[PDB]
């Protein structure tokens, strides 16, 4: 499981203002990795399948009462033309 | 612990309140220093009081909270960069016990 490496180990004694060739040490941080729980990707309650599911059974539901809409309001011109014919033919009775 | 916030999961809030038990059983890896307030005022002016530096203004409060991350969130603990977040102390006494 370790990366490789052929230098094992070494005595090195750094000193403060003559770093030459001033490196990048790579930092580590002092809480356990005991503490760093490993990820998990939280897996969504539903899926797109199931989300177009549903989806598809809402448009269907609205469009049925888009229809119900269409068959109440495509009658008022023949509510208009049912009313006013008999009206306008007593006015020219006159 | 203090500084995050969930979602609810469309559950019967045994089972999830029971999951968050044992999430909560290893949750804190340490003392949350927010509810050690026995302290008296002058323990708490001393230096060696680590949350002094996150006391600047009495009508806020600052502390360390996820960063990057809109709240609330997904109920399993995101891992970010810790930062410092603030908010309102409306309550006057929920200003800290020795103040």
């Amino acid at each position: 499981m370790d990366p490789y490496c052929p230098f094992d180990a070494l005595d090195v004694w750094e000193h403060r203002r003559f770093i030459v060739a001033d490196s990048r040490n790579f930092i580590t941080p002092e809480f356990p990795r005991d503490f760093w729980m490993s990820p998990v990707f939280n897996l969504p309650r539903e899926t797109a399948a199931e989300q177009v599911v549903v989806l598809q059974a809402q448009r269907t539901a609205a469009a049925a009462a888009l229809e119900n809409a269409a068959m109440q309001a495509a009658e008022l011109p023949v509510d208009i033309e049912r009313r006013l014919r008999p009206i306008e033919r007593n006015v020219h009775e006159i | 612990f203090g500084v995050y916030v969930a979602e609810g999961t469309e559950d019967t809030l045994d089972v999830q309140m029971g999951r968050f038990m044992e999430t909560w059983a290893d949750m804190m890896p340490h003392h949350p220093h927010w509810v050690n307030e026995h302290l008296t005022i002058l323990q708490f002016i001393a230096p060696s009081n680590p949350r002094l530096r996150f006391e600047l203004n009495p009508a806020f409060d600052f502390f360390v909270a996820p960063g990057d991350v809109d709240l609330p969130g997904p109920q399993r603990p995101p891992e970010a960069m810790p930062t410092v977040n603030a908010t309102l102390r409306i309550i006057n006494g929920n200003i800290p016990v020795p103040l």
